[PDB]
């Protein structure tokens, strides 16, 4: 997850030289940009704005993974968004996982991963 | 046996000179003062008497008798002081942490060696022994061969119930057999992340590493890496089989990694690292972020064999249904293929 | 250096037929060498597989050596020639 | 006296399978409950033994208790009855036999139940090695860790000090008590002390401290060797046991203490390089 998926075969050939060589590219190799990546995707202005004002999080799961096969596995929160009065503070916290019941506000972040395209 | 039997011989030289003065009397009173005492009770007397006991039921009469005991009660306190401390400071002295691990029967037990201070053992100790954690009925059996300061006996103390500690080298065959590593369920090897040289004490690491594989090729161990060459190192030792549990974990590879996606994503960092460490269970009623945040907290990553029913079915149906259905959120699969190894697919697109 | 040696892989064959001798300090060491799975750890020194065969050098023999120029003067002279 | 027919009684007594060995020792063991109550049961009532012991030691050890006239026998019939069937259940059970043959808890079955099975037989009971039984309070630091209340390691060290201390004197007691109250075999016993127990115990204390009155003191001469017996073993003991436990015990921090708030005084901390 957080090493961009090296594999074993690369570290041997790092092992061989203890250096990174550049090479050609080929179907083969060209193949191997196609993995997931991590990201973080707002509501503001996207596909999934509309589910931000008060929809459900278990629609706009399904809705990413049946679409765009976006694995979304969190949220990222503004730390007072909860609070009725308006405020500055601009951090956010984690809620990793949550369940099919959890309400959205349109000022929320995606944990997500993304294919390649 | 020389003290033995110089205290025993001392001990009877008295008594019998007691015992020879005190059944004869005082030359100057004709004969007359003397007491009968045999010699077994003289032996009474004297060690009555250098005990400090003196119980005063047997004691000497006679002048001369007197006199002798007063002049054996200073020769032997005199022996005693000039005597006593060369001698039994030396014999009264014992190996610390010199025994050896006895295994108990339906108790396993993990080995942990390599940099044992007090930083190392209390963050181990803090990860591994925590208090929300259920299961764990292992022991741990620290081997270092430095004898621990005030600070360290205290925290091993403090875990006395779970935590052992004995002094050896892990690179000696006799201290991996004290420790009973056949019967180890793992060796756990610590590095210190704050040294001059990283690179020579990743290889003292290896070294142990070769070592515990020499003794006992089937052990699995878990060891600690400063630097993301040398695990290269690992892969020409042929007992090592990481296939098998054999594990390198890389400090410097996973830290900068985890900042590197929470570069790309901030707060994933927080995630992962809720994700495998185990919290205690607290209650938050008050709407806060606090609350909120608790109740992802409260997740964990597991590992499962997918049922049958799923065979034949792509990856994102399989994740929604497990989603919807069973409330599971699934990330990652172990793609086996004939042509490679096993490999770890994260969200597989629907082509799989 | 000896394992990192002996673990390479070449166009023609496999390193662990490559002649090398490796200067150890320790006796303990020797047996580090030998990959195959030797049933007794405990095996004294002469007794190694790398010791037999030559491919360990324990500086160790100096120490013998020593002993033996004690007890016969003539031997190092043969020695160092 | 009778004491050769139950000295030679307990000294006679001094001198699939495998899965039935296990399941002896799942039930005596302290993995289960079982093991554990039990542990806890022969404790208390090896104490229950004690208190007999005490009772009977009151009484001349030449006595005629019959199975029917003092019931406190009975008691202790049925309490060397659960003894009896604890060390038998044990038996089987044991890797070895022969190192589980030479325990002290082993020991001291031995010498106490056949002695006790005797007499009850004869009618005629003996107060002979029944103290032995004292021993069994070493266990008791294990069962303040049994029931969850012994937490510290510290503490648990210190009880184990006590149990041994107060078996051993009492142990030792009871050895000085038998022996004067009796007497020397090659005087026909006619050299013997009238000497109750407690005294038997003060004297131990008195010796032990070397202060030594004189007041209480051992008379015959199996006495005044088991004296300076005990004299040697508490000095030996003592030199080797002490330094370790009781200077690892005597520490304490210098400065490790808590401001204490005095009302009308204010105070400044100080902190940084302090030299």
């Amino acid at each position: 997850l957080v090493t961009g998926g090296a594999t074993p075969e690369l570290e041997a050939l790092i092992a061989e030289e203890n250096a990174l060589r550049g090479g050609y590219s080929t179907p083969q190799t060209l193949a191997n940009r196609d993995r997931c990546r991590v990201a973080q995707l707002a509501l503001l202005d996207g596909p999934f704005a509309d589910l931000g004002d008060g929809g459900c999080y278990g629609d706009l799961f399904c809705k990413a993974l049946k679409t765009y096969n976006m694995l979304c596995f969190g949220i990222y929160r503004l730390r007072d968004a909860h609070l009725s009065t308006p405020s500055q503070c601009t951090k956010r916290y984690v809620i990793t996982n949550p369940p099919y019941e959890f309400e959205l506000v349109p000022t929320d972040l995606i944990f997500c991963l993304m294919q390649f395209d | 046996v020389n003290l033995l039997s110089i205290f025993i011989s001392t001990w009877l030289t008295a008594a019998g000179f007691i015992h020879l003065v005190e059944n004869s009397g005082d030359p100057w009173e004709n004969f007359q003062n003397n007491q009968a005492l045999t010699y077994w009770e003289c032996v009474y007397l004297l060690m009555v008497t250098m005990s400090t006991v003196g119980y005063g039921d047997v004691y000497a009469k006679t002048t001369l008798g007197r006199l002798f005991m007063v002049f054996f009660i200073l020769g032997g306190l005199a022996m005693f002081a000039s005597y006593v401390p060369e001698i039994i400071e030396l014999i009264g002295n014992r190996k610390k942490y010199g025994g050896s691990y006895s295994a108990v029967s339906g108790r396993k037990h993990i080995v942990v060696c390599g940099h044992i201070t007090l930083e190392s053992v209390s963050n181990f100790l803090k990860a591994f022994l925590h208090k929300a954690r259920d299961d764990v009925n292992v022991e741990i059996v620290f081997l270092h061969n430095i004898s621990p300061n005030l600070e360290l006996e205290a925290l091993f103390k403090r875990h006395f119930t779970q935590v052992e500690f004995y002094q050896g080298s892990v690179l000696n065959p006799h201290d991996l057999a004290r420790v009973k590593i056949e019967s180890a369920d793992a060796c756990l090897i610590l590095a210190n992340k704050y040294c001059a040289d990283p690179d020579a004490e990743d290889a003292s690491n290896i070294m142990r590493v070769i070592s515990i594989k020499n003794y006992h090729p089937k052990i699995r161990i878990i060891t600690q890496m400063l630097q993301y060459h040398n695990k290269a190192h690992l892969l020409n030792i042929p007992s090592w089989n990481w296939k098998e549990g054999d594990d390198a974990i890389c400090l410097a590879e996973l830290k900068l990694g985890f900042i590197a996606q929470s570069c790309l994503a901030q707060g994933l960092s927080t995630m992962l690292a809720n994700l495998f460490s185990m919290r205690s269970f607290i209650k938050i009623e008050e709407d806060t972020w606090q609350k909120y945040y608790l109740e992802g907290v409260s997740n964990e990553m597991y590992t499962e064999y997918l049922s049958s029913a799923f065979v034949g079915l792509s990856f994102p149906t399989v994740c929604e249904l497990c989603f919807v259905k069973l409330k599971l959120l699934m990330i990652a699969i172990e793609y086996k293929s004939a042509n490679r190894e096993s490999r770890i697919l994260i969200n597989p697109g629907n082509h799989l | 250096a000896s394992l990192n040696i002996k673990s390479m892989q070449f166009d023609d064959t496999t390193g662990v037929n490559i002649p090398i001798i490796t200067e150890l300090v320790n006796d303990t060491n020797v047996q580090f060498l030998d990959q195959n799975n030797n049933n007794n750890p405990d095996t004294e020194l002469y007794l190694t597989q790398p010791f037999a065969c030559g491919t360990a050098f324990a500086v160790s023999v100096l120490d013998s050596l020593m002993s033996a120029t004690y007890f016969n003067d003539n031997i190092l002279t043969l020695i160092r020639t | 006296r009778m004491w050769w027919a139950f000295l030679a009684s307990s000294m006679v007594t001094f001198f699939w399978m495998t899965s039935v060995k296990d399941w002896a020792g799942v039930m005596i063991s302290a993995q289960t409950l079982t093991g554990r109550v039990l542990v806890v049961l022969v404790f208390a009532l090896s104490i229950g033994a004690l208190v007999i012991y005490f009772i009977d030691s009151s009484n001349p050890i030449e006595s005629c208790q019959n199975f029917y006239k003092d019931f406190t026998l009975q008691i202790d019939m049925a309490f060397n009855v659960f003894f009896l069937l604890y060390f038998g259940l044990r038996f089987i059970a044991a890797n070895d036999k022969l190192w589980f043959w030479l325990e002290v808890n082993s020991v001291v079955d031995f010498f106490t139940v056949p002695p006790v099975f005797v007499s009850v037989y004869l009618n005629r009971s003996w107060l002979g090695l029944r103290f032995l039984r004292a021993l069994r309070l070493i266990q008791f630091s294990e069962i303040l860790q049994f029931l969850n209340i012994l937490k510290t390691s510290n503490s648990i060290k210190l009880v184990n000090l006590l149990s041994i201390f107060i078996s051993t004197w009492l142990t030792a007691a009871g050895f000085i008590h038998l022996v004067e109250n009796s007497g020397d075999p090659w005087e026909n016993f006619q050299n013997n002390q009238a000497l109750t127990y407690w005294e038997c115990v003060y004297l131990l204390m008195v010796t032990m401290s070397t202060v030594g009155y004189g007041d209480v003191y051992a008379k015959t001469t199996l006495g005044r060797l088991f004296m300076v017996f005990f004299i040697l073993g508490g000095l030996a003991m003592f030199a080797s046991y002490v330094p370790e436990i009781i200077e690892l015990i005597g520490n304490r921090k210098k400065y490790g203490g808590s401001y204490s708030a005095v009302s009308g005084r204010k105070h400044i901390v100080v902190c940084g390089h302090i030299t």
